[PDB]
């Protein structure tokens, strides 16, 4: 197809609330090679995450209803194997993201924001995987989720400014990642606090335009901070 | 309740 | 799989919000030929629901878009093309349905309850066709759906008390078609209001179980009426 | 505000 109907159809889908069609067309336009602009980046990301968001949805269900089945109930067997299912269906998801930013968003980046932003979406999928990954399979998705976070920290804090909603979302979910994989609050409320606490200070440089985009994401961090300090 | 992420699912 | 493995997958899949599968065992199910119960009726009733609820609201999405672009306007085209797509997809699970209700459920159909249910199923959606159909299709359609209500709204008034939830159901989404199919706001609040004060008649008389599901469509009855009186 | 049917979506 032609990238500007590829992105119509996107938008189009994305009211429609059609993500795999919205998945589907945004992969196209990754495809065709070119940079994506922050309209066009934003718009893939939207489209997978709602498209993996309804596996992690299902997948959380069944893992619950799973955990409190009786071990020696007869119809355990069946939950297990719709749960596989749908684990397969997020393992294939994330993969195909990954693959896409393996091969085209990082590597054709010429910007810090987008290398950011990409590095960020790598470590996110690949913490989706290690939510249900179980040995040494876990033990490398963590490793690659926290290596893509890592550098994308190292370069916003490089590049960027605290009050970028890019650098604090990436602060938001790296925080999350310390919280629920790694298992360590102590780490996740020092990332959150920090990058909120660095944003604070510089809240005075900004129209009221960034200044919402910011307080905006600086709302979800302190949220996930009275949750964890209680 | 649960952790707060970036992008959010509708 | 079994039928008792079925049922079991499509409550694990309503819980997951998977519908497409759940209506995939409920069609299934269906397909083994034997009657179903009150259980399973509103089991195969839920999940086709949310199936179709799907392609009607992006239908609408889309169809609202397309009115609002210029006929000179070159991206035009795609949105209609995106619309038929989705107006195919709609189609095509009504036809389904239908199927379904035609080949098994209302020929196989033993006692009152089912055939009213199968017969408001009918109208449902067939009511769902009209939406999306023009010109003489659109009036036949019309005629198919209001035929299926009426024949089970007469059942449902020969066999059944006011307060059983099959016949509040109809009531409501008959009403319903009354005043977004056939633009009658007049005969839709009498017909819904009607319904609402032979149940409120016979309220006390009502069983414990059949409380929440009563009581909840009797919600939504008084709901619409307000709607539709304000 | 839509006219309220059964069964509701999800
Ligand atoms: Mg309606």
């Amino acid at each position: 197809m032609e990238k500007t109907e590829l992105i119509q159809k996107a938008k189009l889908a994305e009211q429609a609330e059609r993500y795999d069609d919205m998945a589907t067309c945004m992969k196209a336009v990754t495809e065709q090679g070119a940079e994506l602009s922050n309209e066009e980046r934003n718009l893939l990301s939207v489209a997978y995450k709602n498209v993996v968001g309804g596996r992690r949805s299902a997948w959380r269900v069944i893992s619950s209803i799973e955990q409190k089945t009786d071990t020696s109930d007869k119809k355990l067997q069946l939950i297990k194997d719709y749960r596989e299912k749908v684990e397969s269906e997020l393992r294939s998801i994330c993969t195909t993201v990954l693959e896409l930013l393996d091969k085209y968003l990082i590597a054709n980046a010429t910007n810090p924001e987008s290398k950011v932003f990409y590095l960020k979406m790598k470590g996110d999928y690949f913490r989706y995987l290690a939510e249900v990954a179980c040995g040494d399979d876990r033990k490398q998705t963590i490793d690659n989720s926290q290596g893509a976070y890592q550098e994308a920290f190292d370069i916003s804090k490089k590049e960027m400014q605290p009050t970028h909603p890019i650098r604090l979302g990436l602060a938001l979910n790296f925080s999350v990642f310390y919280y629920e994989i790694l298992n360590n609050p102590e780490l996740a409320c020092t990332l959150a606090k920090t990058a909120f606490d660095e944003a604070i200070a510089e809240l005075d440089t900004l129209n009221e335009d960034s200044y919402k985009d910011s307080t905006l994401i600086m709302q979800l961090l302190r949220d996930n901070l009275t949750l964890w300090t209680s | 309740t649960e952790n707060k992420t970036l992008p959010r699912s509708s």
